[PDB]
């Protein structure tokens, strides 16, 4: 069961939740942000610098 | 959010953006005589030359 | 600064509770939250609502009379 | 000896006024706003200092060095944003809680309330000096018109308003003190909200029904910390959605205009939290007069205390108290809406009335039916 | 006690007071008592027990003589298997400010008779032991809690126990105190509790054994008592337990065990609470709840 | 209910139970009375400050003549700025007693009061620093550019947080209006931890000069130490208003009459005296590093003196031989200060390196060894 398995090794001791919320936060956080930006430079195609770049980006 | 917040409010206190780019400086290698110092306000901070 | 056992005199009180991790939640959203959300609501919406209204009202006349004082009457221009 | 947490004259009270504090188990939602008031206050002053590190008080480059704070400091421009509209959030926050204080009563507190008055006055002074240092021409225009008020009171008239300016009309002397002011104020606001804390904490708080709590009272936490970390959030999603969303929504824009000591714009209007009081002294046709109903207007709070006449101590239980409290409420809406009305008909005379009529229930209609209601128990 | 087992087992049949109710005791017939007896007392459930000066043999005789009545049906020779007791966390408040005292009682759900754990639970129980007003001990006691409670005149007296039963138990402890002390001895306990799960040392393991071990010795002064073991013993655990096997389990234990033993059955477990009297000063499960870990 | 109106106003209460019943040993001196100077110091330095703040312009290309236009043409400006200017000496003066004061009579026993007292200290040198920059002159920029610029010592974080500090790659107006923003700041946090020093002494009641219970006999701060201190107000009031009034530039450096100059450091740089003793240590090692620990530690190791207590009494009034080395470490300290004032050159550098040397082992060595020897001879 996963929850079981989930208080057993995280919820429980104080020490690994806290160890948990740390080594959790970064992935949401890197996770998050790169949902956040595409579904963001998703709704504006072709409208941002990064889009009109290679326009005059002479390479 | 906690940890953004603070990151956000933290660079607030570095380098504006309005801070400057690179040099180049004129000089004469002949305003200067055979055993002497000059300063010039280059880049911010003093250069002897 | 201890206010906790000198606060005032009970008798012959019986309370049962229960462990959060043994009760649920939000326990009957339906059989006993939203009905009595509407209960609230029936009972005070007939002393909130009418003044509202009321300024609702007085804010429209005072502003539709006034866009209507801007306006001109041909009565003037009529001569 | 034994714990820790009680016998720390430090940790002790964090203990002794925020973790044991007994409270009555059932406050509702309106209790909140006394928290997010305070880290409201606290929030302020950070996005306060922040800001303070980039802004330059003289005329010649006031508004020049906001907007260089915006447009260079990295997220100097949220960093504005959030204090801009957190003084907002505040005023919002802080009306609540005084009518909380009004229906229920809490006002029989009255040290705890008197000082919540002069808070609210600190507030609103503080706010008023914030909003000059951008000098816009609102910041100007307001910071003339503003001062000037106390060039009503005689002989130590005119004169008074010479200190305020620094000179014979408003100019760099009067900017920098202001910024001076406004970077001080707050922390005495900090200050005060300690007294009128510790002054509630003599009585504990009150509740809802309006009748002793000590036969059941719950710790502050974790029934009320977290009750509060959850109000906080639902009201710091809608202030959000506008410093992020609508920025200027509540902002006036003349005020993008650096300040012309020559010029007063045509479409006059201060900041939302002032137009009932700018409708009421606009109401009065006389400088004094004016004032005066101005004066009063919030003066009158000290008095609601005294003007308790029902045997009972919340509106809870008073529908006609309750229906004219809502009145109340209502009459201070549209007295806002006329400020934002230029001086005509039929404004004119709709703003004269509500005043009337905000007084007036104030003063006359809430003693009255507090005593009917009385008799009608048959007390 | 009472309401301790009413709330800790609540809704089932443990939870109910071996007196019996109001109504009952009212309206019991010839004919109800009967049936108990009748139905109850059967002895493939009863046990013939006795110590002293005799000879095996001549006792038995006389029960074939006077406990016969054979059965036919393998019906007759079922002992009938119960329904399991459901713990539930959770509290029940009698209060009466006009009480001179307060009596409090914590507990978790105990192992169930049959468990080679509550051994370790006993050693555990030992290290807390028990304290009251009149123990010459004093500010020197060895339990820290004691200590501590005479320290600061934390309690009149309180004590640790384990109760268990086929299926299941309470496991805990009860204090009275003055309504201005619940609380800090409260907290003192649940504190010990938890050093229990947390840094519970050789020593205070050592100590604890070696009383344990009297303790049990001391359970078998005189004929009476002695019968009692085996009257229960066979009940329960289905046999006799000798000391030298109640030892030998005893001298197993050491600080590893118990930690690991206490955190088992005591940390983050929702308790059960009971508290009588003028009971304002102890006032709140979730803080309750909150003292069961980290410490 | 309680009956008289001084005891029962949960405000009332306060200044009557902090400042009038207080209990007070009988046979405090004179060096105690530095604790309210101080306070009234601060709150002194406080009201100049706003007036001040009031005309200040924090702003490298007006800062300088913000200050002059203060003093030339603000009604007793000058005046206001003169008390400011000073009070800050008179305060250190105030402050550095009221630490001797401290360690003669080891009122360090009473640790958390002292602890306090030292971030205090801690605080108002940082106070200072920042509000010696405002002015824009000579000094205070490369002082401002000195100062800061010894966190840079620290390895890695180092170079990066001094960025924070100047808000630049060197020091500029970013700088100078955040010194501002802090100087106005910081006095105000200083009123509040004195508040936590104070209510911290109160648990204990204040030390004495015999260093033994007085329990036996006590008396209300009213009016015995209200009076006594008023008097010691006016009697240090004083000296610093004969300075500020007749000769208010003897102990400010002149060379900060000349607009701050990013491109000339000036020959003859010294700090304002209370910093010499610092600056004396900072100078007296030859590394980097080296140097700004030995500050570091100069003043940090104030947080030690309560461990390196072993005398079995608690003053040193019935101690001769402490006293001796007591004294000896002040006159240490007066020539450290003065070495500070000197240029880098023989004898000085030798003989700052000793003072230091002795200044530490003086305080980490021979004052807990006198003390225990000490015991012994009394037959301990
Ligand atoms: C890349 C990203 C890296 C991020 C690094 C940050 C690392 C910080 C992690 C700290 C570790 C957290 C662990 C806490 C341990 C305490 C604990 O016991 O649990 C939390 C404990 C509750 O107890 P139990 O649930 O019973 O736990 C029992 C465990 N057996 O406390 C709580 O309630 C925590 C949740 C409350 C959140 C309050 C915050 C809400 C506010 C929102 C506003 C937004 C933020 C803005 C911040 C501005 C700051 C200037
Ligand atoms: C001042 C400047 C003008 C600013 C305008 C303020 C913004 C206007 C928005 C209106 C606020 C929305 C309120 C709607 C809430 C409706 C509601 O639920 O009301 C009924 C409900 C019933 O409660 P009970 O009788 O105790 O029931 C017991 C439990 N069953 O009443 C309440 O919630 C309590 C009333 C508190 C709300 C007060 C907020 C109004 C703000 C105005 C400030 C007034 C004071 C005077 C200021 C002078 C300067
Ligand atoms: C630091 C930066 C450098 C600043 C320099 C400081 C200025 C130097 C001027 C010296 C001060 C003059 C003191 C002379 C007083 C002489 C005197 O009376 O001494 C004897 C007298 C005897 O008292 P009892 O033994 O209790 O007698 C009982 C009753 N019959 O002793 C005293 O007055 C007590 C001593 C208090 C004075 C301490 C002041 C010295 C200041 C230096 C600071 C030292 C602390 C370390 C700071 C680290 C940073
Ligand atoms: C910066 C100003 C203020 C802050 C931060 C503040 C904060 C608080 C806090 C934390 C509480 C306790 C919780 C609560 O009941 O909400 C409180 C209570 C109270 N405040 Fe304020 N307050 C402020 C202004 C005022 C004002 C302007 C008034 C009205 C004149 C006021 C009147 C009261 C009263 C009557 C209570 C009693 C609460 C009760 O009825 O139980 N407060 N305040
Ligand atoms: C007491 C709570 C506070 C309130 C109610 C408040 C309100 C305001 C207001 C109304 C403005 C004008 C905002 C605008 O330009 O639209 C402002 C500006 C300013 N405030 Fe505050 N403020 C508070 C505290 C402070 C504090 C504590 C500081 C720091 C000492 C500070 C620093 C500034 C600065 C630098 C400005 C000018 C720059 C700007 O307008 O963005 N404020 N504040
Ligand atoms: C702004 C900072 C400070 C102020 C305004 C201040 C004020 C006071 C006051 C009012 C007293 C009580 C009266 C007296 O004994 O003089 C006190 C006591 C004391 N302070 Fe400070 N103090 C300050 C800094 C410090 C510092 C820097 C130290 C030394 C690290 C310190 C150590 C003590 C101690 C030990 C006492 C105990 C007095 C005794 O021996 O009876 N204080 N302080
Ligand atoms: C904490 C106590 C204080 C100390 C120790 C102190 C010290 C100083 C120092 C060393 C200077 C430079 C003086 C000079 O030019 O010779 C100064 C300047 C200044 N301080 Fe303070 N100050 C204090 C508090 C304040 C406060 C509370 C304010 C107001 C928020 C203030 C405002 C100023 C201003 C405007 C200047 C610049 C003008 C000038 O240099 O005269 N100061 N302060
Ligand atoms: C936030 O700041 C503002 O809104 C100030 N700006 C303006 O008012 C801009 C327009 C200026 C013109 C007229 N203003 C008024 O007549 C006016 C009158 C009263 C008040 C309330 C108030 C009184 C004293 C005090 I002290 C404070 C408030 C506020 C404004
Ligand atoms: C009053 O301000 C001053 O005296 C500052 N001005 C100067 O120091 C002028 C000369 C600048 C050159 C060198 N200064 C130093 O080496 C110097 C070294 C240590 C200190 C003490 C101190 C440390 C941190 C901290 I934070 C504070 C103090 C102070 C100054
Ligand atoms: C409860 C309110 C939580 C607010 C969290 C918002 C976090 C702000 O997020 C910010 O978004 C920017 C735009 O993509 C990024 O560039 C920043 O690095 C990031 O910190
Ligand atoms: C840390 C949160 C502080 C909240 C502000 C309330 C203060 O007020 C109370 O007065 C008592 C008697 O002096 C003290 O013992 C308490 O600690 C104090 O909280
Ligand atoms: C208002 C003057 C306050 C002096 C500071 C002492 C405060 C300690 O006072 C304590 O609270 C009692």
């Amino acid at each position: 069961a996963l929850l079981r398995q989930a208080y057993s090794a995280l919820f429980r001791r104080t020490s690994t939740f806290a160890l948990t919320v740390v080594l959790g936060a970064v992935l949401f956080e890197r996770a998050f942000d790169q949902g956040a930006d595409a579904i963001f430079e998703h709704l504006n195609e072709g409208k941002l610098w990064k889009h009109i770049k290679h326009k005059y980006e002479a390479s | 959010a906690a940890k953004n917040v603070v990151t956000q409010f933290i660079s607030s206190l570095s380098a504006s953006a309005d801070v400057l780019a690179l040099s180049k400086i004129e000089i004469k290698l002949s305003d200067i005589p055979e055993g002497k110092n000059v300063a010039f306000k280059w880049r911010g901070k003093p250069l002897f030359v | 600064g201890i206010h906790f056992g000198n606060l005032a005199r009970v008798r012959h009180i019986i309370t049962y509770s229960l462990s959060p991790f043994e009760q649920r939640a939000i326990p009957n959203i339906f059989s006993d939250a939203l009905p009595n959300v509407w209960r609230r609501f029936s009972s005070q919406v007939f002393k909130v609502a009418p003044p509202f209204l009321g300024a609702y009202l007085l804010y429209s006349w005072g502003t539709q009379e006034f866009e209507r004082l801007k306006r001109k009457n041909p009565a003037d221009y009529e001569n | 000896a034994p714990n820790i947490r009680k016998s720390h004259p430090l940790l002790k009270m964090i203990n002794n006024s925020l973790i044991d504090l007994p409270a009555p188990s059932n406050i509702s939602a309106w209790w909140n706003f006394g928290s997010l008031l305070a880290v409201c206050l606290m929030t302020q002053i950070l996005t306060g200092l922040l800001l303070a590190m980039h802004y330059t008080a003289d005329t010649s480059l006031a508004f020049s060095s906001v907007a260089h704070t915006c447009r260079n400091v990295q997220y100097g421009w949220l960093i504005r944003n959030l204090h801009a509209n957190g003084a907002s959030f505040f005023f919002i926050c802080i009306f609540l809680h005084i009518g909380r204080g009004l229906y229920y009563g809490s006002y029989l507190y009255k040290e705890t309330w008197n000082t919540g008055v002069i808070l609210l006055l600190t507030l609103m002074a503080t706010a008023f000096v914030g909003y000059v240092l951008p000098w816009g021409q609102m910041s100007f225009w307001g910071a003339t018109v503003i001062t000037n008020l106390f060039s009503a009171i005689p002989y130590i008239g005119h004169t008074l308003v010479e200190w305020a300016w620094g000179g014979f009309s408003v100019d760099n002397p009067t900017l920098t003190r202001f910024f001076a002011l406004h970077f001080l104020l707050p922390f005495a606001i900090a200050g005060i909200t300690i007294i009128h804390l510790t002054f509630l904490h003599e009585s504990g708080s009150n509740n809802p029904l309006g009748i002793s709590s000590d036969s059941d009272k719950i710790p502050f936490h974790p029934y009320y910390s977290f009750k509060d970390i959850l109000g906080l959030t639902l009201m710091l999603t809608p202030f959000l959605t506008l410093a992020l969303f609508s920025p200027n929504l509540l902002g006036d824009p003349e005020n993008f205009t650096p300040a012309n000591p020559l010029v007063t714009p045509p479409h006059i209007k201060p900041e939302w939290y002032f137009l009932f009081a700018y409708a009421i002294l606009r109401s009065i046709p006389n400088k004094l007069g004016g004032v005066l109903a101005l004066a009063a207007s919030v003066l009158i709070l000290f008095l609601i205390p005294f003007l308790h006449k029902s045997k009972q101590r919340t509106m809870t239980f008073r529908p006609l108290s309750q229906t004219l409290f809502w009145l109340l409420v209502a009459n201070l809406l549209i007295l806002t809406w006329i400020g934002s009305q230029p001086v005509e008909h039929p404004f004119i005379i709709i703003g004269q009335m509500a005043s009337l009529s905000y007084f007036t229930i104030l003063l006359i209609l809430f003693p009255t039916i507090g005593t009917l209601e009385n008799k009608m128990l048959n007390y | 006690f009472d309401y301790l087992h009413a709330t800790a087992f609540q809704g089932t049949a443990l939870a109910r007071t071996v007196e019996g109710t109001t109504e009952n005791i009212k309206h019991l017939t010839r004919a109800d008592l009967a049936s108990y007896i009748d139905t109850h007392f059967k002895a493939p459930r009863m046990v013939l027990a006795a110590a002293g000066g005799i000879s095996h043999k001549e006792l038995v005789d006389a029960a074939r003589q006077h406990f016969s009545g054979v059965s036919f049906t393998y019906k007759e020779d079922a002992v009938p298997i119960l329904p399991r007791c459901r713990f539930t966390g959770s509290e029940i408040r009698a209060r009466d400010d006009a009480l001179p005292v307060a009596h409090v009682a914590l507990a978790v759900e105990g192992p169930g008779w049959a468990d080679p754990d509550n051994v370790v639970l006993h050693v555990a129980n030992a290290i807390i032991g028990r304290y009251d007003r009149t123990f010459g001990g004093g500010k020197h006691l060895s339990s820290r809690l004691a200590a501590l409670a005479v320290e600061h005149k934390l309690c009149h007296s309180f004590q640790t126990f384990n109760t268990s039963y086929s299926d299941t138990g309470l496991f805990g402890f009860h204090f009275v105190a003055d309504p201005l002390s619940i609380d800090d001895m409260m907290f003192c306990a649940q504190g010990e509790w938890m050093r229990l799960c947390t840094s519970t040392t050789e020593s205070e393991v050592k100590r604890a054994k070696n009383h344990l071990r009297s303790a049990m010795v001391a359970q078998l002064d005189g004929t009476t008592p002695v019968c009692e073991t085996i009257g229960s013993h066979l009940l329960n655990y289905g046999r006799r337990i000798s000391l030298e096997e109640w030892d030998s389990r005893i001298s197993a234990v050491d600080a590893r065990m118990v930690r690991d033993v206490c955190s088992k059955y005591i940390y983050d477990k929702c308790p059960a609470l009971a508290a009588v009297g003028p009971i304002e000063q102890l006032l709140d499960y979730n803080r309750i709840r909150s003292g069961m870990y980290w410490i």
